[PDB]
């Protein structure tokens, strides 16, 4: 449920006088800022348990004096992240105060990021975990960490997960009316799926009847100088604006006769935040581009649901210092840059510094230039067209590169290395090869440069140029290519050969150890076994298993116990310019599991150790199974084991002397150790003794002596290793004065 | 066409026992462009 | 005999024969392309007469051959250079020896490129022969890959008859042609040993000789030779080096090409009491007694090249060299060696270049201002894109024509400055004095891969406080804050010993880890808003009187529209203070008589720098036992840098959100000490003591030596007394010696019956004392003599006089 | 110039009791180039 | 003398206060003079 | 006792399609120049 009332989002800086605003509520971000000029003691009067639901970011900035956030949102519980402040939904900066977070009741982060930093005060860091919100919070709280049996609905004390549409909590499980958060969508007293027509999407997360935009419409209309959003209904939703491709009567979005796309006229005409890419997302002119993410993390592919829907820029790409792309497929509907505004040197196609930018694949692009490796710019020269109408003026690893398909006149790949055998494309004059550079990486879904072969003359055997790949994992995919180096000439055309590119997997090995193994003893007689996957064995993939019955300890069967080199070698090949020059001169039980990881190894003794091995297997007619792996395990032990049947023998002396036999466990915990007799006389107190294995086997029994005249009982209790029998049937008997 | 000390091995199949020649080189003439048997009987002794 | 003008030979053998009849080549001797002959052709054919080559010998692809042993025997030395080499001997199927022994002497070049059969090509050193090694390289042949028996003259006897040289650290016996063997050797007397027979050569004669005191006896000459013996200079009457030639012999060099018309040919001159080939600039010629004279006609002198472009990879510049101009350059020298002091050598005369300059893909050379006097590049032919000057793939440039003095005029033409990965930014902003600063064009720089590995800082930190007093040293320098804090990333601290004060920015590095240098990275220090107190960042060193070096550098990350160009500071040579010395480095004493001991020592070198030795001598006492025994990586620098970039513009983005008794010795090792008794044993102590106010001494090396004996001092004097009784008892008593060697231990009595034999008795020296003496018992009735000797440790005695006793019937 | 942590304190130097007013960057006015007094008061509240 | 020198430099620029400190973190100037300062 | 050449055509004939790793002197020219050779040895100057 909520039981509470929504507030649009707002920022706080002075004093601690209208975080007083916040008793009774969020549609957005509550920033806490600047809050310098106070004391903890003014922070310490105020609360706000009623917050269960903040949708974009939570920010506190420059506050001082606060301890902690405990106590200011103890019943908080999730965000989503509409918006978000700059890949991250919940900041705080610069607490000189702040010790630990308090936010035990926080949930589930759907969208963006969480960046907490520079806090001289703050602690609890490596206690918290962030793969559950998008272990513990406090001294006083912990991480409320719900099983993934309920996967994101949340859980209750006694685990009982929620229901489907609560998200991360629920006031009672299994009701989506009682949902702390809705899955999806909320309708006024019960969170639901996809709102049921009348009460239209808002916000992803919220069901609304035409009441609630139809105001906000009303008062975006009546509101002539406040930047509000006219929402409008279309696809079941409520949206702040409809997408490209429909248009307003004025009287739903509804679809436009004539092509209407979806302009963007950003201020400054110059824009460099994927909060900026979340604006800009839907727009198909921007009538104005600059790529600057820096970082190197994968961002692109969320901006590829940002920038999929774009299709002419008004002004230059830049993509500046773009340490972290990879691409620019994700100009998956650009069309055509508007010959509108360029760059400096009219560059406005700018690229610079990149740093993992493995360009569309012009196989089926035709993306089109209006103003403004060598192979792709060779591949926009032509097929992109950046030839005839500008002049020219237009270094590193991969980048496929440009020549023209050749072959490989032999491949082999068995375990680690590749043959790799071609024909030697000697140029129109052979003596322009000035090596053939080998090319081979890794392909899951590395140059060499080898001198030319010593040319024979005659179509006859020459030994043709090859090289052997020396890395690949035993079951990976890699792709291998060739393209020569030609030495340009004056006025004869020569690019030289490039071969295409092969995709070459080479042969399974032996498997490694299966990872993390456990041999838990599930029962008397069985022993689960478990383990994982390996990333190790190198090879495709059962698992093979071993068990084996360890003996007991000899010693408890006796023991009594009662840079430039480099260009150094690629200058000094003497070897092309002397002779060059000169040339002026001269011439004027066991078990196998497949596709699982777990094992009941049965038959087994109830308190007898097992050693067990282990290991993994790619086959089933000669086994190339993995390395073996020993674990040590026990049984749970038995009680009935070391019982002892039966009542205890005594014979009976005048001198005081007591003589006491007794049967011996068949089948005990594995060896019993000792035995224990106990003895009371009548109305007395008692007594304790001893009898270990070898005093049991040299007496014979017992031998009690020194007993006083009277009425005595007796029972005796055997130990074992696992621990102690049932106590024998008690017995009587008389010492005579 | 040829390289190096192979342009010699056959140029001297291009000449024999003509002797060579003596008293924008080969340079620009055999290392870049091709090499045909006519041009290298220059180089040979008339 | 005759000067031959130079000349070239081919396929055929019969020109070759032009050769028996000349002693001088007037010019450079070419054998190439000996195909389709055979070495029945070539070893009967004998060439004794060359004495001479000016201009470059070379043979190439000549089949049948096997070395120069009979085609050049008496080739004594070799203007006019091949590429690098006097000797250019490339590409030989059956070649396999040098041969060239008299080739003795080239002063001015070097001299083996893939030849598969000629071998002996390392054996020779060619320190002396050629000026320097520098340029001179042994490359893909037979012996590029080792599989000679490189047995040299006498080494199968076992006799070495013939010179042997130690060079990288092998000392090996070399020989040329396993007949013969080298021609340079001693030098100034150096190495020598035997060269003709078994004596060496004095240093106005080159290697190899029969005496060295008579020049005549020495072959071969290093400086001046005159007609029949060396000289230090060539007389006034008496040639192009080496040598010295009357006037008339250049008289006759000159008009043997005034009457013959060769291509090729010399008209050799005489200026400066040399017999030079050409007269040099500013020098003509008016016939008569051909010297080179000045005159009022000052002209440059000009190289008029037919190539078009003498594209330099050394005889590029030796052709160019003597050419105040040049009428047509291009550089592209590797190897990463320093043959810039020959280029300077040749072009430091060029003053005056009509073409352009271009300098591609160069590594051998360090240094651009070797163009001593260039003054001008007139560019009368430019590059594509018209620049005078062509700088590109220059992975070894420091330092461009340092401004500071020169003053370059350029005619006409750019400049092109493009992967200049070690050239110095503020190199390229200098040059903008010469005046190419305006003019039409600019296209001059590439700016971002200019200064790749090596840069240009500009600001220099007042470092301010240093300590040295012990085996460790603490740093304190000035804190420099950027005009953004941030952007100072930290400190990189560089220092490595420095012996010498030669120590320039790199001295340099290894890819293998091996870097001289040692480098350390200090976090910028805390600041506050008042700069009346900032914490100067600091460091300590790890572990002294050798000297230490010490320059500072910053660490910034650049930014786009930014000036930053971090900070710099100087090398400063600094020492520590004194430290204890070690013990004297194995010290020994050895008594040298009965009275003296003579200890020896060593410095310690553990401690280095100024060296006293101090020497205790005390007794040891005599054993005790003795007198009661019985006798008888940039791929995470580009990441660091951009994670500090993304930290400083996330933290303005929240700022943009939320705004608005002894003896010493010194220096020396040896001591006498006197003053000892006979036989006894003393203890020394060496300190080796680094300081002399209060003198540092080390821990001490004990050492002992006992003193000779002297037996003769055990001796007793005077004979035995003795007494009798009447029951067969003779009682003997002695003198004990005064100075015995140490202790006497027993003595020995020695009696003979009249008549009989010789009985012995030893006395102990317990028994001596107990009895006061020797009595002998049960002795028979007769007349007995007696001896008696002393022993003691050291040896025995001498005999006393005899004594005579009777013992009654 | 004032760059990054001073600007905290140097806004306050500026701003005081006052706040800060809220409803190109202010790092580009303070740290690139050099900001001088009017700036850091123009963002305090008024 | 590793200790020897180590108190030197501690004074210039022992206990429990500064061991866990150094063990956790590297080598600084920074921490020798801020650690004798007061 | 085998010179270079001829030693790596024998092991090339050996290994088949293993290819050559010649073997820079001390390794099994020397040996080869020095003692005998056998078949058990060439697993280390096969072609990686």
């Amino acid at each position: 449920l909520y039981p509470g009332e929504v507030c649009p989002g707002m920022d706080i800086r002075n004093n601690l006088t209208r975080l007083h605003e916040l008793e009774n509520c969020i549609e957005g971000h509550l920033q806490i800022l600047l809050m310098f000029k106070t004391r903890p003691e003014d922070f310490r009067d105020l609360s706000f348990p009623k917050l269960i639901m903040i949708t974009d970011y939570l920010l506190l900035f420059r506050v001082y004096g606060l301890e902690s956030l405990k106590d200011l949102f103890p019943n908080l519980t999730v965000i989503r992240g509409s918006r978000l402040f700059f890949n991250y939904a919940l900041v705080i900066f610069e607490m000189v105060h702040l010790k630990e977070l308090g936010l035990y009741n926080l949930m589930n982060i759907t969208r963006g990021s969480v960046r907490i930093e520079k806090n001289n005060e703050l602690c609890y860091l490596a206690t918290i975990d962030w793969s559950r919100i998008l272990r513990c919070w406090t001294h006083s709280h912990c991480q409320k960490v719900c099983p993934t049996i309920c996967k994101s609905h949340g859980c209750t004390a006694e685990g009982l997960c929620c229901h489907s549409e609560c998200l991360g909590n629920c006031s009672q499980p299994d009701d989506p009316t009682k949902c702390v958060a809705c899955r999806n969508f909320y309708l006024d007293g019960r969170c639901v799926e996809t709102c049921p027509p009348p009460y239209y999407h808002f916000q992803d997360w919220r069901c609304v009847n035409f009441s609630f935009c139809q105001d906000l419409h009303h008062k975006c209309k009546n509101s002539r100088r406040q930047g509000c959003h006219q929402y409008v209904i279309h696809n079941n939703k409520c949206i702040p604006e409809c997408p490209s491709g429909y248009t307003m009567n004025s009287s739903l979005c509804t679809p436009c006769l004539g092509p209407c796309p979806k302009v963007c006229h950003l201020l400054e005409g110059e824009k460099t935040s994927v909060t900026s890419a979340q604006e800009l997302r839907g727009c198909t002119v921007i009538n104005g581009l600059i790529i600057n993410i820096r970082g190197g993390n994968n961002l692109a592919a969320e901006l590829e649901a940002n920038l999929g829907l774009i299709e002419e820029i008004s002004g230059y790409l830049k993509i500046r210092r773009s340490y972290a792309l990879v691409s620019l497929s994700f100009f998956r509907k650009l069309r055509l840059i508007r010959g509108e505004t360029l760059e400096i040197g009219n560059y406005s196609f700018y690229a610079l510094d990149n740093q993992n930018l493995r360009l569309w694949d012009w196989s089926k692009h035709n993306l089109t230039i209006t103003q403004g490796c060598l192979s792709e710019i060779h591949k926009m020269e032509e097929v992109s067209g950046t030839k005839g109408r500008q002049e020219r003026n237009d270094n590193g690893d991969q980048a496929s590169c440009e020549n023209e398909l050749l072959k490989f006149s032999y491949i082999r790949t068995s375990f680690d290395k590749i043959l790799l055998r071609w024909e030697p494309y000697w140029p129109p004059d052979f003596r322009d090869l000035l090596g053939f550079m080998l090319f081979y990486k890794e392909a899951p879904y590395t140059v060499v440069d080898i001198d030319p072969p010593l040319r024979s003359n005659d179509p006859k055997s020459q030994n043709h140029p090859g090289w052997l790949m020396r890395g690949l994992k035993p079951w990976t995919q890699y792709a291998i290519f060739v393209k020569t180096l030609v030495t340009f000439s004056d006025e004869r055309r020569t690019y030289g050969a490039k071969s295409d590119i092969i995709y070459v997997q080479t042969d399974a090995t032996n498997p490694s150890v299966p990872l993390d193994p456990i041999s838990v003893s599930n029962s008397s007689s069985q022993i689960i076994l478990k383990w994982k996957p390996p990333s190790d064995p190198n090879g495709n993939i059962h698992y093979l298993v071993f068990w084996e019955r360890q003996a007991e300890d000899s010693e408890l069967f006796e023991l009594d116990y009662c840079t430039d080199s480099q260009i150094l070698k690629e200058l000094e090949e003497f070897r092309k310019t002397f002779e060059d020059y000169l040339h002026n001169v001269v011439f004027v039980p066991f078990e196998k599991v497949v596709n699982k990881e777990s094992l009941v190894i049965s038959g087994l003794r109830h308190f007898t150790g097992y050693r067990i091995e282990l290991q993994a297997c790619n086959q089933d007619p000669e086994e190339r199974c993995s390395v073996a792996a020993y674990v040590s395990a026990r049984t749970m032990p038995e009680a009935k084991a070391d019982d002892i049947v039966g009542p205890v023998t005594h014979e009976i002396f005048e001198n005081n002397v007591v003589h006491l036999m007794w049967q011996e466990p068949k089948e005990p915990n594995g060896l019993i150790v000792l035995y224990e007799v106990s003895y009371r006389r009548y109305g007395d107190e008692e007594l304790h003794l001893c009898v270990s294995r070898k005093h049991f086997a040299l007496e014979r029994g017992c031998r009690l002596r020194g007993l006083s005249p009277g009425n005595y009982s007796v029972r005796i209790r055997a130990t074992s290793l696992a621990g102690n029998g049932s106590w024998t049937e008690p017995t009587y008997f008389y010492v005579t004065d | 066409t040829l390289c190096g000390a192979e342009l010699v091995d056959a140029l001297q199949f291009v000449c024999g026992d003509r002797g060579f020649y003596f008293n924008t080189g080969i340079v620009d003439e055999c290392c870049f462009r091709s090499c045909d048997l006519r041009r290298l009987e220059m180089y040979c002794a008339p």
